[PDB]
């Protein structure tokens, strides 16, 4: 479980970083 | 090809120096991988100190939880974003295992990145122009 939400939160901050390129 | 042992290496050894530990074991690359890293550290500090606490890092559970939260980071695809995130979240759990007095964990979580990276993350990389290519868009 807890490593699920790391995961979810990890994609949510990437997805965000790569636009800001 | 870049060889990606060596970034996964010379990434941790400098992670671990951030952190005044010292780990024995293209420059390039290398430069602009950790600089990105950083970024990508101090953007998001407070979340990944909360990971942190988090963890429960024992020999036990470190390699299920390193391949579940890899796996879940990875669900629907590759972009580079999500690469430097990997690095980051390796990078927190080796900081956790020497911390927590693993310090043996390192050297695993190391083999475990650069494995995902020859099997499930090569392909991608070497289609979207290597880690050259990673390089002219951070740059």
């Amino acid at each position: 479980w807890l490593a699920q939400r790391l995961g979810r939160e990890l994609r949510r901050l990437s997805d965000e970083f790569v636009d800001s390129f | 090809g870049y060889d990606n042992r060596e970034i996964v290496m010379k990434y941790i050894h400098y992670k671990l120096s951030q952190r005044g530990y010292e780990w024995d074991a293209s420059e390039v690359v290398h430069l602009t991988l950790r600089q990105a890293v950083d970024d990508f550290s101090r953007r998001y500090r407070r979340d990944f100190a909360e990971m942190s606490s988090q963890l429960h890092l024992t020999p036990f559970t470190a390699r299920g939880r390193f391949a579940t939260v890899v796996e879940e980071l990875f669900r629907d695809g590759v972009n580079w974003g999500r690469i430097v995130a990997f690095f980051e979240f390796g990078g927190v759990m080796c900081v956790e295992s020497v911390n927590r007095e693993m310090s043996p964990l390192v050297d695993n979580i190391a083999l475990w990145m650069t494995e995902y990276l020859n099997r499930h993350l090569h392909t991608w990389i070497q289609d979207n122009g290597g880690w050259d290519a990673f390089v002219e868009l951070y740059g």
